[PDB]
């Protein structure tokens, strides 16, 4: 290797791993509850309706 | 150098602050879910005493 002050390959996989608990924790929300939107964050007008 | 260590770093503390407009979103839902219920509900007796 050659550098080290700023290990970026270390740093490129805890960006996937950070989008990952997104879905991660969506999903297991959704199954938690009998409900799939659960909240105001997904798509309002299914929920308004 | 110095010029990109400050905008890393204020870039990163602008991510942190960001993620409050979130949470305030949520709080929010959350308690306007009563308003929901209790709306829904004010109308429900509402039917039954029409």
């Amino acid at each position: 290797a050659q550098v080290i002050n700023t290990n970026s390959l270390s740093l490129i996989t805890q960006n996937n791993i950070n989008k990952n608990q997104s879905a991660l924790s969506s999903s297991i929300e959704r199954l938690s509850s009998g409900l799939r939107i659960n909240s105001a964050k997904d798509d309002a007008a299914g929920q308004a309706i | 150098a110095n010029r990109f260590t400050s905008n890393i770093k204020g870039l990163t503390q602008a991510a942190r602050n960001a993620n409050d407009g979130i949470s305030v979103a949520q709080t929010t839902e959350g308690a306007l879910s009563e308003i929901n219920n209790n709306l829904q509900r004010i109308r429900e007796l509402t039917v039954q005493a029409s």
